[PDB]
């Protein structure tokens, strides 16, 4: 159909660009003009710049003038957007769509209607890296409760993303991944999965199974009580 | 149609000038996509692809002529490309690169038609010597080889032992001269070779100097035409990412003109486009500007006008 | 650079009747935006593209109005699949300024977390470092707040919290401050309270141990 | 020879330009392109700008374009470069040389042989004072040591 | 910005054979750059001018290849004059990137630094100051460290190395950290050690000295 493949998930430190390939298909081009827009997670879209796909018009937006270039490649339909001197501020999932071209013999359009999919984009001077789990996974009696819920602490790993799971996806209830809050210490961003048990499950280990990937490191925990 | 059936070469080569980057001219043309912007008329496109262009490392200079060898190669291999697509009975669309491809595409058109014309629209003449030369840039010297007046006046360079001067001095007319050498300026007043500096258009306007071109070269017979092009000769607020900047240029709407009078007579046989520099844009906005004016000038090479083109059926259905 | 204000910041509507949102314009639009379905962790999609006319397979229930400052986006029919974050955007002006983020969540009864302090491993002890996590789960809605006690000291800063998605299934939410401390400011102390102030909970509930309990 | 008289050493604080004559000598001018290059000691170069002489086409690098100016002054064949708003970065050796023109007239170099000798500029906000020397030469008898140092 | 790759970071030859360096680029240059001799404290001059083709005056012995990506400097007939920081530097791309230095040292063997601590003047001591003098002197190479104790406390950060050239006498080398203190630091201890850690030393040696000592 109307389709954008966006190409690739990809960071870098403060330097070069994530010049992305915005891949389109189904659809003629040098008809339809593409936009680009970032968005931070957890905030709302930021429009950047828009091409003409034939006689290129830029139509970069404000603060970033300068730092971007967007380029055609109408051979094959992908479009491209660089950054210049990249910086903090650019964790942002960046989407490509099209919103028409404003000549005279493109057909009307107003609405972004070929999505791109995004592109995981967080500029980061942090260094690959698994992560350090420092879990509690009692036997639900740590004091008197019985619903005792347990759970690991997924700390200092880079980049996104870990993949828990308890006792290879065995334990599905009470799961609840909390999300990749970002350490301002070393931009080790910090998650947790965790359950509940219930104290009549004191003779049963739980195991996290930590697994991040992109260092292709793999974590399994447990925790006993204390005598 | 006899017209517009394009073979496209495409000839990423730097060698023949300094300044290294027109190798992505070709390129950037066909990331430009001449080819979807040539398939809304009825145009037979057909690329030929790239041409693999060796590298010879001891590519030992002249006195003053650098990597004369690599040059030579470079054009004898597109002399042949040349002839070859020629022989399909299409257009030649070659383009680069530097004005030392001219020497092939001018050799293999000649090799298919020897009663051919050029129309050599630069900033110069590029009819320099081995001799009579200042940087010795064989992009200064395609046009002095492909010269039968200047047998014997030409040394023996190595690499271009193949090369054969085909066109006489009334066989060419010149376009938009305004960085003319002694030298050339010379030679131009020895031969007697028709031109039409920037001088003349601006006494006489782009109308009549074209009406004057085609009644130099087609009325006295009806020949192949090879129009080779350099995109200085426009004026660089449209083309500022040329190799040879020249102010005071041809202006956009004049080389338009041109290209549309070209097709109007529809004996336009080849067609070069050379020193496309992307490197030399200051910003990105001029090397849009430049390549879409470079597109636009094949564009009513083939055939649009800017009054308007339509299929020859009714639209009111 | 119109600024365009969404008038329900987010919602939350167990699945039923007209769920009608807006938007609102700096200048007078004219029925030249759009509304989109950012779903979580997906890419946004297109609901209305002129302010009407229901883009191109919508069901059957996403109108709206506008025409040309304050705009409207009806979610008449629910269908708690459409559970997404929405968003006007102009576009007949630059720059093609977007909204603010239209949040929808369900509206089951406020619950209570169910408070679960961690100690950090004796492994994070290895590490040099301690990071306390206090749990919250299976509550409603996200308004809380945890306040750490470090021998009964009320401190923040070295605590990052973790708020999860909205379940499809209970509709519940699951928070963890995550008292991020050195291993020498934990062995200074051992009483590890978490202050966790939420509507489903009567009392402020602190959840606490002592530093080598557990 | 083919030669470039740079002057001169000159620091600012973080004021105004430190302007350079590059006077050239020895070879003619309007047909070799001169550029300018900084070094900061210690580290690699930075080509940083380079006028065609006659036609002067500025061709300013990255990150200053700016603060930079260039100027020709063919009457006598010296060269100019300024700076505006000048900065801590700017402690560098600033030398000019000759990339020569990428005109069509102009004869092929690409390779920087007119050599200026360089120019001395730090940028710097210090005031100009005496050393504060704090000795010891001391009679090699501190302890015990036979070649014992001093300084 | 086509980055321009040194291969020999530094190199350290006594006076012999080939010496051949390198350079690579991060694209095609084909044939189109060139090669540099900034001596210390010089301006630099060309050596080769286009990938060969020894550039007007070149002695002997320094050719070069290339084409058109990865590039050689042969310096096949080493003359220990010809100690000097070596560049590629590409030239038909703008902007025109320089190579990464090409420090040519000697190659003499491995000595150990004759390590000196200095204490501070009393007419630093008048100046409200104090800075503290380790040297190291006559050693190879320059791969040495400089732990500083202040009453035998590891500290860095008031200390300022000083690295000189390589002599053309003995090829050697010295090194000078400036533990630089306050007056009021200095007075709080008297044990002021220097631990050089090279691998002409043996051990890392430990030069010290006391508060009014010397
Ligand atoms: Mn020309």
């Amino acid at each position: 159909e109307v389709q954008l493949v966006q190409s690739g998930a990809e960071v870098k430190k403060p330097g070069a660009s994530v010049k992305v390939s915005c891949k389109a298909s189904g659809y003629t081009f040098f008809k339809y003009g593409i936009s680009w827009v970032r968005q931070a997670p957890g905030q709302g879209l930021e429009w950047m710049g828009s091409i003409s796909p034939y006689t290129g018009e830029t139509h970069y937006a404000q603060k970033l003038q300068g730092r971007v270039t967007m380029t055609t490649d109408t051979s094959t339909s992908t479009a491209y957007m660089e950054l210049r001197s990249l910086r903090s501020d650019d964790t942002a999932v960046y989407y490509c769509a099209r919103e028409g071209a404003y000549g005279y013999r493109s057909p009307y359009q107003n609405w972004f209607d070929p999505w791109g999919q995004g592109t995981l984009v967080t500029v980061s001077s942090a260094s690959t890296k698994g992560p350090s789990v420092f879990p509690l996974a009692p036997c639900s009696r740590s004091t008197s409760e019985s619903t005792a819920a347990l759970g690991c602490l997924v700390k200092d790993y880079f980049p996104e993303p870990v993949t828990v799971s308890w006792n290879s996806g065995a334990l599905t209830s009470g799961v609840h991944t909390f999300p990749a809050v970002l350490q301002s210490s070393g931009l080790y961003s910090l998650s947790s999965v965790v359950t509940v048990p219930s104290s009549s499950l004191g003779t049963k280990t739980y195991t996290c199974n930590v697994d991040h990937k992109p260092s292709n490191t793999k974590v399994d925990k447990r925790v006993e009580s204390k005598y | 149609a006899k017209s517009r059936t394009i073979g496209i070469i495409g000839a990423p080569f730097s060698k023949g000038q300094p300044r290294g980057g027109v190798e992505e001219g070709p390129t950037v043309l066909r990331k430009a996509g001449l080819l979807e912007k040539l398939k809304e008329q009825e145009c037979d496109v057909k690329d030929y692809g790239d041409l693999p262009f060796a590298d010879i490392p001891n590519d030992s200079p002249f006195q003053i002529v650098k990597n004369p060898r690599s040059v030579g190669k470079a054009s004898e291999q597109l002399a042949g490309k040349v002839a070859e697509v020629k022989k399909n009975g299409r257009i030649s669309l070659v383009l680069g690169g530097d004005h030392s491809l001219a020497i092939g595409s001018i050799s293999g058109h000649a090799r298919v038609h020897p009663d051919l014309g050029v129309i050599w629209v630069d900033a110069h003449t590029d009819i320099n010597t081995p001799l009579t030369t200042t940087s010795g840039n064989l992009h200064g010297q395609p046009v002095s080889f492909l010269l039968k007046e200047l047998k014997g006046k030409i040394p023996d360079v190595p690499g271009f032992s193949w090369v054969t001067p085909c066109i006489s001095a009334k066989d060419i007319v010149y376009i938009g001269l305004r960085d003319v050498d002694p030298g050339e300026h010379y030679i131009l007043k020895t031969l007697g070779i028709k031109y039409f500096s920037m001088t003349e258009v601006d006494r006489l306007g782009i109308g009549k100097v074209m009406e004057e071109t085609l009644s130099y070269l087609l009325g006295r017979k009806k020949r192949p035409i090879h129009l080779s092009f350099d995109v200085d000769g426009l004026d660089p607020s449209f083309t500022p990412a040329t190799g040879t900047p020249v102010v005071g240029g041809l202006t956009y709407r004049e080389g338009l003109y041109i290209t549309e009078e070209i097709y109007k007579t529809g004996l336009l046989s080849g067609l070069d486009i050379m020193e496309v520099n992307p490197s030399l844009g200051k910003t990105p906005e001029e090397v849009t500007r430049t390549v879409n004016t470079a597109v636009a000038i094949t564009l009513a090479c083939f055939g649009l006008a800017r009054e308007g083109n339509h299929k020859p059926i009714d639209y009111l259905n | 650079e119109i600024v365009m204000t969404q008038s329900p910041a987010t919602l939350s509507l167990s699945p039923g009747e007209r769920a009608t949102l807006s938007c609102r314009a700096s200048q007078s639009v004219s029925s030249y935006l759009a509304w989109y379905q950012q779903k979580p962790g997906q890419a946004p999609r297109l609901l209305i593209y002129d302010a009407s006319n229901r883009a191109t397979g919508i069901p059957a229930r996403f109108s709206g109005s506008g025409s040309g400052t304050d705009f409207t986006l009806t979610i008449s029919s629910l269908e708690p699949e459409d559970f997404a974050v929405y968003y006007c955007q102009q576009h007949s002006l630059l720059p093609r300024t977007f909204g603010g983020g239209t949040k929808v969540e369900i509206k089951r009864t406020v619950a209570a977390p169910s408070v679960f302090i961690f100690p950090p491993s004796d492994e994070q002890l290895k590490s040099g470092t301690a990071s306390v996590v206090c749990l919250l789960n299976n509550f409603y809605p996200r308004e809380a707040k945890v306040q750490w006690k470090v021998d009964n000291a009320l401190q923040s800063g070295n605590s990052q919290e973790s708020v999860t998605e909205q379940d499809s299934k209970d509709s519940t939410y699951s928070l963890s401050s995550t008292l991020t401390l050195s291993k020498a400011d934990y062995e200074k102390h051992k009483v590890y309270a978490c202050e966790v102030t939420h509507q489903g909970l009567s009392s402020p509930v602190t959840k606490s141990f002592n530093r080598g309990e557990c």
